[PDB]
C-alpha cells in the first residue's frame, strides 16, 4: 500500500518526518539522496565578503574593539538573511557605529526586500573611541563554498568569507525495521532536518524532493 | 498443528508479552550477570539476538 | 479428514507428502487402560450420547521444529516372509523424512584457519559492499577476528 | 634484520667465552636466553615505533 | 532503562523495598481490575495494537508509573491486612 | 573519528605572517596538518585556513569534502575557540545529545585525546 | 584428491574401458576383458548424523576411461577433489556491528 | 582494470577520493597515475569498495578475495527449543531434560 | 549559474546490456541519482521465473529418473536458469510442456512452443538422456518481483508438483561510473554512466525506466503530511 507520511515540527527551525511502511531497502534508498540534496542543493543566502575600514587582513586586530577580525567574520557567518525579491542575486549591507555600544544585527542599515531573521545576533562590542565601519556582501547560492574557493573582492582589503549558503544546518536519517501483518522486513524512515529559519524544514524537504523528481525527468530524450 | 496457526495469534502474542521481560542465561554462570533480564522483541528466525554491550 | 488426508489405506503417510510439526506420520491406536470415566465424563457422555471409544490415538506425529518431504516408508509386520521382530511386536513402521536446508541466521560457518562464526545477518544484494564494476561480495568478515 | 645480525655476533662472543671455559654450560645457556629476551623486546619497540611514526 | 528508575530508587531505603511495593501494587491493580488506579485518563499507560491505542495490560508498568506520581503511600504497619482487603473490595468489587 | 592527522611535509617551519603560511601551503610546500610555527606560536596550516563559526559549519564542510574528520581545524564551540578535529567535535556532540545535558557533557569528555 | 579416494565415497574405474550406460541410479562399464560391470550408485542415503550420502555420475555414455578414472562423485567431492564447502567472495571489514 | 579502460571508462571520482586517503596511509606512492596506484593496492590485495546503501566508497581500500568457507554441522534448526509444561520425571517429578 | 537539464545518451547491445549516460550533472548528483537506481534495479524490477515443476513418475525433489543422468535436484537447479519472456503484458502465468526421450541431451529448445512466449536461452542444458531415458514434465513459469523461496509460495499445480525457488528479477548486474566533467567555465561536475545487465526478458532501458518510475512514484509519498 501507500505509506503514511507524518510531520512533527518545532517552530521554523526543526522537523522530523516519518514515512512508513516501505518495501525492504527503500528507507535508505530514499533517505540518502534526500540527505545529499538537502545539504548540497537547497537555495539559501550567505556572507561572501567583508570590508572593515582600517583592517588590512583577516588576522589583524581592531583597536577599540574587543573581538578580533576573525571573531567578527565568524559572527557574520551566523547572520541569517532572507531575500524577499525572487530576482535579487546579491546585496551589500553597511554598518557604521562607534563608542560604547554592543553592535547587534539590527544595526545594519535596512535594505528593501531583505529580511534579517536574527536581529539580536551579536556582532561586536565597541569601547570608548572604538569605531566600526564595515560593508558585508550577501549572495544567493547553494551548499558550502570556502573563502579561498570563491575569492570575491569588491575592493582591495575586502576579506573573502567561507560562504555558508545552506539554510539546512544538519540532516540525520535513521531507518528501522517495521512490520505490516506477516511481513516484518519493511522499512520505517525517520528523517531529521535542522534549518536556520529562513527556509522551513518542511519547505526544505519539499524542495529536496522536487529537485530529485526533476532529475528523474532527465532520462527522457536521447 | 503448525499449519492451523493463523496471523492473529502472532498479534495476540505481541499483546501478551507487552512490557514483560525474559531472563537470558549463558553457561557457565560465573557471576550474577550470567543471567540478565531483557524485554523481548519477537523476530522471525530461530536465533536469539543478544545486545553487543552485554556480551562481555 | 483434514488430519488424515495424506495417510494411505493402512495408515502410513504417503511418499512425497509434505509433513509439518503436529502432522501424523504413522497412525496408531492403543487400547485404553481400564479406567472408570469420572462422573464429569459420565455426564458429558450422557449429554452428547456418544459411546467412549475403546481405543486411544497413539499415532506417531512430527515433533516440534521437524518435518520435510516423506521419501521412504518401511513397514514390517509379523507373519510375513523373512521378518521376525522382538517378542510382542506385531509390526514396525519407519518413515524417512527429507529436508533441503537453506543457510539461515544462527547457522555456523568456518574456514580452515580456525575462523568460525555464526550467520547473524542476511542482507539483500543491494546493501552488500560491491566492486566498481558492480559485483557484490558474498561474505563480510570482521578484521577484528584476525 | 639489524637486531638479528647484532644478536648473532653477540651469540658468537658467548660461544667463544664458553669454549675458553670462562662460563659454564649453565651460565652460557642463561646468557643466551637473556640476549634473546632483550633482542625480542627491542624488535617489539621497533614494530610499534615504525607504526607510530610512519603508519599511525 | 525503566523510565524514572533513578527517582524510584530515590524513594526507598533499600532497592528491594521498591520491588516489594511495585509487586504488591500490581497485584492490587490486577485483583481490582485497574479501577483502583491513581492515574488520570491521560496518564494511563497505553499500548499500540493494530486497532489503535489501548490500555497497557501490564500491571507492573502501571504500578511504577503510579509510584512516580506521588499518590501512593507505602510503609510498614500502615493498616491491618484484613481491613485493607475488605476496604478495597468495598470500594472496588470483583 | 577522534584520531588526528600528523603529516611530515611542513616539518616545523617558522612563519612570520599566517598568510605566508597559507601561501606556502597553497604552493604545496607544507601539508595541512604538518606542525608549524607561525609568529611565535606553533600551529598548523589547517587551524589558520579553516576557522568554523559553530559545529554545524565544520560538519557541513566535512559533508562537502573540504576537510576530513581527522583534520585539525579551528572550531568555535560553547564560547571558546578550539583547536581540534571535526571528529572530536562530533564525538562531543554525540555525548551531548545522548545525555541531553550539554554543559555536563562538555565536562565529562576528554576532548584533546 | 587422495582423501576422497581413501574415503571410499567416490567411485573409480577398475580397469581401462568404455562407459556403456550412465544413469542417476547406475553406471555400466565395459572393460578390456570384455566383461560388463555395473556400478549401482548410493542415492540420498542417510548417514549416522543424518547428512545425505549420495553419489553422482561424473562420466557420460561412450566415454573412454582409464584405470582409476573417476566414475561418480561421492558426497562432498567435486570431480574427485574433497569439497567441504564453497568458494565465496569475502570482504574483510566491519559492517554496522553485524 | 585494463578491460575497463578499453570499454571507454576512466577512473571514478570516488576511486580518486579513496586513492587520496590511501596515499595518506602510505599504501600508494605519491605522484603515480590513478591506474598505477590502484595496481599498487591490488598487489596488497586491497580494492576500492562501494557501500551499496549510499554509493559512496568505503573510506579506505579493502581486502577482498575468494575464501573457502564451510557450513558446519551445528545448525539452529536442530538447536532451537522451548517448553511451557511437559513431561516430568518418575521419582523427582521434575521436568525431563 | 544554475545547471540545466543534461544530455541523455543511450548505448545498447542487443537486449542483454546497456550504458546510460547523463551529463553534465551538479557535483555529487552522480551517486545521488546513480545509487537509488542501482538499488531499485537490483530489487524491484518485475520479471519471470519457474515457480513449480511436475515430472511424471516423480513424487518429490529427492527422486531420480531411470535413463536420466541428472537427479531431480540438479534438474530443478537447471530450470532456475530458464529465462522466459512474455510478449503479452496481460499474461501472468504459463505452463511449459516438455517430452523428450532417447539418447539426446535435452535443452530449453525442446519446450513445446507457446504463443507470445519466447525462451531467451534455448541452449541451456536441462537433462542428459540415455537409451530408454524418458523425461516428460510440466514447468510453471510466473511473473513476479524479487526472490520468493519455494517455502513462501508453495505453488503446486498438481499433487506431485515440486515448488521451485523463484528468482524473478531480470537484472543480472548494475554498476555505475561517476567521472569528472566541466561546462568549461565550471569544474567538478559529475558525468553519470549507468551500466545495466539483464537476462533479456526485459531490456536494460526498460529496466531503467521502471526503476525511474518506482523512485518517482515513491517521491509522491511525501505529499500528504500529518
Ligand atoms: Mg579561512
Amino acid at each position: 500500500k501507500a505509506p503514511v507520511f507524518t510531520v512533527r515540527t518545532q517552530g521554523r527551525e526543526y522537523g522530523e518526518f516519518v514515512l512508513e511502511p516501505l518495501e525492504r531497502g527503500f528507507g535508505v534508498t530514499l533517505g540518502n539522496p534526500l540527505r545529499r540534496i538537502l545539504l548540497s542543493s537547497i537555495p539559501g543566502t550567505a556572507v561572501t565578503s567583508v570590508y572593515i575600514e582600517d583592517v588590512l587582513h583577516e588576522f589583524s586586530t581592531i583597536p577599540g574593539v574587543k573581538e578580533d577580525v576573525v571573531e567578527i567574520i565568524l559572527n557574520l557567518k551566523e547572520l541569517v538573511v532572507r531575500f524577499l525579491n525572487p530576482s535579487l542575486q546579491t546585496v551589500t549591507l553597511l554598518l557604521k557605529a562607534e563608542g560604547p555600544k554592543e553592535v547587534k544585527a539590527r544595526d545594519f542599515l535596512p535594505v528593501a526586500d531583505v529580511e534579517i531573521m536574527n536581529p539580536d545576533l551579536h556582532i561586536a562590542t565597541l569601547e570608548e573611541g572604538g569605531r566600526l565601519n564595515m560593508e558585508v556582501r550577501v549572495d544567493r547560492g547553494v551548499g558550502y563554498v570556502p573563502a579561498e574557493k570563491h575569492g570575491i573582492k569588491d575592493r582591495i582589503n575586502a576579506i573573502p568569507v567561507d560562504a555558508v549558503f545552506s539554510p539546512v544546518r544538519r540532516v540525520a536519517f535513521q531507518v528501522e525495521d517495521t512490520r505490516l501483518g506477516q511481513r516484518t522486513d519493511l522499512d520505517k524512515l525517520t528523517l531529521r532536518i535542522w534549518t536556520d529559519g529562513s527556509v522551513t524544514p518542511l519547505e526544505a524537504l519539499n524542495q529536496a524532493v522536487e529537485i530529485l523528481r526533476e532529475h528523474l525527468t532527465y532520462f527522457s530524450n536521447p | 498443528r503448525q499449519r492451523d496457526i493463523k496471523d492473529e495469534v502472532w498479534d495476540a502474542l505481541e499483546e501478551v508479552i507487552h512490557g514483560k521481560v525474559v531472563l537470558l542465561n549463558r553457561a557457565p554462570t560465573l557471576h550474577r550477570l550470567g543471567i540478565q533480564a531483557f524485554q523481548p522483541v519477537l523476530v522471525e528466525g530461530q536465533s536469539i539476538q543478544l545486545h553487543p554491550l552485554v556480551c562481555e | 479428514e483434514a488430519a488424515l488426508r495424506d495417510l494411505d489405506e493402512e495408515g502410513v503417510v504417503r511418499i512425497g507428502a509434505e509433513v509439518k510439526p503436529g502432522d501424523i506420520l504413522v497412525g496408531r491406536t492403543s487400547f485404553k487402560g481400564e479406567s472408570e470415566p469420572t462422573p464429569e465424563e459420565r455426564l458429558l457422555r450422557s449429554i452428547f450420547g456418544e459411546k467412549a471409544r475403546d481405543v486411544k490415538d497413539t499415532s506417531l506425529r512430527v515433533p516440534p521444529g521437524e518435518g520435510g518431504i516423506v521419501v521412504r516408508t518401511v513397514r514390517l509386520r509379523r507373519g510375513d516372509p523373512g521378518v521376525e521382530l522382538k517378542p510382542g511386536v506385531r509390526e514396525v513402521v519407519r518413515v524417512y523424512v527429507a529436508q533441503k536446508r537453506k543457510l539461515q541466521v544462527g547457522d555456523k560457518l568456518a574456514n580452515r584457519h580456525g575462523n568460525k562464526g555464526v550467520v547473524a545477518k542476511i542482507l539483500p544484494v543491494e546493501d552488500m559492499p560491491h566492486l566498481p564494476d558492480g559485483t557484490p561480495v558474498d561474505v563480510i568478515l570482521n578484521p577484528l577476528g584476525v | 634484520k639489524q637486531y638479528l645480525e647484532e644478536a648473532d655476533r653477540k651469540l658468537l662472543q658467548i660461544e667463544q667465552a664458553y669454549e675458553m671455559g670462562f662460563l659454564t654450560d649453565r651460565e652460557r645457556y642463561d646468557q643466551i636466553l637473556q640476549l634473546w629476551t632483550e633482542t625480542t623486546e627491542k624488535v617489539t619497540q621497533a614494530v610499534f615505533k615504525n607504526f607510530e611514526e610512519n603508519y599511525p | 532503562a525503566e523510565p524514572g528508575i533513578d527517582k524510584l530508587f530515590g524513594m526507598v531505603d533499600s532497592k528491594y523495598r521498591l520491588t516489594v511495593v511495585v509487586a504488591k501494587r500490581a497485584q492490587q491493580l490486577l485483583r481490582h481490575g485497574f479501577k483502583n488506579t491513581v492515574l488520570e485518563p491521560e496518564e494511563r499507560p497505553k499500548m499500540q495494537t493494530l486497532e489503535g491505542l489501548f490500555d497497557d495490560p501490564n500491571a507492573v508498568t502501571w504500578a511504577m508509573k503510579e509510584l512516580l506520581t506521588g499518590r501512593l503511600v507505602f510503609g510498614e504497619n500502615l493498616v491491618p491486612e484484613d481491613r485493607l482487603q475488605k476496604e478495597m473490595e468495598r470500594l472496588y468489587p470483583v | 573519528i577522534t584520531q588526528v592527522r600528523k603529516e611530515k611535509k611542513g616539518a616545523g617551519l617558522e612563519f612570520a605572517t599566517p598568510e605566508e603560511a597559507l601561501a606556502a601551503h597553497e604552493r604545496g610546500e607544507v601539508a595541512l596538518n604538518a606542525p608549524i610555527k607561525v609568529a611565535g606560536r606553533e600551529t598548523s596550516v589547517g587551524r589558520l585556513k579553516y576557522v568554523f563559526a559553530n559545529p554545524d559549519e565544520a560538519l557541513l564542510a566535512v559533508a562537502h569534502g573540504i576537510v576530513d574528520l581527522q583534520d585539525v581545524v579551528t572550531v568555535r564551540y560553547m564560547g571558546k575557540r578550539l583547536e581540534t578535529s571535526p571528529g572530536r567535535i562530533l564525538f562531543a556532540r554525540i555525548v551531548a545529545e545522548a545525555v541531553e545535558d550539554e554543559k555536563v557533557a562538555w565536562e565529562l569528555i576528554q576532548l584533546d585525546v | 584428491e587422495r582423501v576422497v579416494r581413501d574415503s571410499l565415497a567416490a567411485l573409480y574405474a577398475e580397469e581401462d574401458g568404455e562407459v556403456a550406460k550412465v544413469d542417476g541410479n547406475r553406471i555400466v562399464v565395459r572393460y578390456e576383458d570384455g566383461r560388463l560391470v555395473e556400478y549401482p550408485l548410493r542415492r540420498f542415503y542417510r548417514s549416522n548424523q543424518g547428512t545425505a550420502l549420495d553419489q553422482r555420475p561424473r562420466v557420460v555414455v561412450g566415454q573412454r576411461v582409464r584405470k582409476g578414472d573417476l566414475l561418480a562423485d561421492g558426497p562432498a567431492s567435486e570431480n574427485g577433489f574433497l569439497a567441504l564447502g564453497q568458494n565465496v567472495l569475502v570482504a574483510i571489514m566491519p559492517f554496522d556491528g553485524y | 582494470f585494463g578491460k575497463r579502460k578499453g570499454e571507454g571508462f576512466g577512473v571514478d571520482k570516488r576511486e580518486v577520493e579513496v586513492l587520496r586517503r590511501a596515499e595518506k596511509l602510505g599504501l600508494v606512492t605519491p605522484g603515480k597515475t590513478p591506474e598505477e596506484q590502484l595496481k599498487e593496492l591490488f598487489l596488497q590485495g586491497k580494492v576500492v569498495l562501494y557501500d551499496g546503501r549510499t554509493g559512496e566508497p568505503i573510506e579506505g581500500p579493502i581486502v577482498v578475495g575468494q575464501m573457502f568457507i564451510m557450513k558446519l554441522y551445528h545448525m539452529v534448526e536442530d538447536k532451537m527449543h522451548a517448553r511451557s509444561t511437559g513431561p516430568y520425571s518418575l521419582i523427582t517429578q521434575q521436568p525431563l531434560g
